[PDB]
């Protein structure tokens, strides 16, 4: 059976870009506090330089139909193509959205993509459509499917811009193919899984592994 | 081809506006199609350059 | 099965559209009846 | 293997590369032609079957 | 020809623009359409033209 993405799962949004004839994988990331704007974290060189996945992890909070979303605004389901989804940043608990402002010099029509404090409003919601015709609207989204994300409010694709020398992420009319790679689906209670923050205690001796206090001579 | 563009824009305006009032059903569809095909806006409106 | 799935999606959207309203209008009832007759026939075909 | 039902990935035995379609050339939209040159690539795509 | 094409395009968009009564009612679709149109055409460009 092919795994299906379902709500409450944790995912990372990946895009591939060709640089110097070499494919490079990038994950959509955002800091949250102190910086709403989203950027791209490269994960191709993970073997040499580990990436910063904590800010890349997202949660599939909700997955509605378009009309159901309309009613909801007026007032573990599987993801289906053509359904609006809500994505909550794991670290900051802010929802990915399409911001009104734009910093893009290359593209006037494009808008910035960033985190938003509240889930209220059309901005937070994104609609997912099949990347290739072999996928068909209304079908379940199988893990590892290329998909296109269109902002509900702006009718703009989630787009990767290469016009500037540095790679940027923005919402525009040119479409970019994205992959949703799952980080976790459901953890059996009381079991350690990757990506958790934890303390390593020396047996039960109430001693923990740590580094020196701040301003220490050993430079921590 | 600005001339052909002008002709087709003219058919579209007649569908979008009737008797001095806009028709929402056609207007939304036309706007969505135009944005989905940016070249219709012409070279100038094109975002990249 | 594919046609039945398309019909189900349409009916769900139509229900969502009337979910807000307190009472369903007569034209909406007529359209529901059409859709339900078609769905009945499709279910009978699958049963057979 | 079965006709129609089974989906197969074609692999060059020696090199090990996977038969796949090349990314459409720029201006292919102007070409208006669906033709996509095929190529052997180590990675491939999801829909290469 | 170029000026006529752009004038016809802007006229078509203006006609696609929603009606004031719908805007006052605050319909989400109407507000979204107006936002798209405003993004497409800056105000400064209209004033300059």
């Amino acid at each position: 059976e092919v795994q299906f993405l379902r709500t409450d799962d944790e995912v990372v949004l990946q895009c591939s870009a060709t640089v110097l004839k070499e494919q490079l994988k990038l994950c959509l990331a955002a800091e949250g506090f102190g910086n709403r704007l989203c950027f791209l974290e490269p994960t191709s060189n993970a073997q040499n330089v580990p990436p910063d996945l904590a800010i890349c992890c997202f949660i599939l909070e909700q997955s509605l139909s378009v009309r159901a979303l309309q009613e909801m605004l007026a007032n573990h389901r599987t993801l289906l193509y053509g359904h609006a989804i809500l994505l909550r940043h794991a670290h900051s608990r802010m929802y990915l959205s399409c911001l009104t402002t734009s910093r893009s010099m290359t593209d006037k029509l494009a808008f910035d993509v960033g985190l938003q404090e509240d889930a209220t409003g059309e901005a937070c919601w994104w609609t997912m459509h099949p990347a290739s015709k072999q996928r068909s609207e209304g079908e379940k989204v199988r893990v590892g499917d290329d998909l296109i994300l269109v902002s509900v409010s702006s009718e703009r694709y989630l787009h990767l811009s290469t016009a500037s020398g540095e790679l940027q992420v923005d919402a525009s009319f040119m479409q970019t193919l994205w992959n949703m790679n799952p980080i976790c689906s459901g953890c059996e209670e009381g079991f350690v899984t990757g990506g958790h923050v934890l303390r390593l205690f020396h047996g039960h001796m109430d001693e923990c592994l740590t580094i020196s206090p701040s301003d220490s001579d050993d430079q921590r | 081809n600005p001339c052909g563009g002008e002709r087709y824009l003219d058919f579209l305006r007649f569908a979008v506006f009737v008797n001095g009032e806009s028709v929402e059903e056609n207007a939304n569809v036309v706007v969505r199609l135009l944005i989905r095909k940016p070249e219709c806006f012409g070279p100038a409106l094109r975002g990249e350059g | 099965v594919d046609y039945l799935l398309r019909l189900q999606e349409s009916i769900s959207d139509f229900y969502w559209y009337y979910s807000g309203k307190d009472v369903i209008e007569e034209q909406g009832k007529r359209n529901f009846s059409k859709a339900m007759s078609v769905a009945k026939q499709v279910f009978n075909s699958l049963t057979e | 293997i079965k006709y129609g039902e089974s989906l197969c990935f074609v692999q060059h035995v020696a090199s090990g590369l996977w038969l796949t379609y090349a990314a459409p050339d720029p201006k292919a939209l102007r070409l208006g032609v669906l033709k996509k040159k095929a190529m052997l690539h180590q990675e491939g795509h999801m829909d290469d079957a | 020809a170029i000026m006529s094409f752009y004038a016809a395009l802007i006229d078509l968009l203006g006609r696609c623009a929603p009606e004031t009564h719908l805007i006052q009612a605050g319909k989400g679709e109407a507000l979204r359409i107006r936002a798209i149109l405003r993004s497409l055409v800056p105000l400064d460009d209209l004033v300059g033209i």
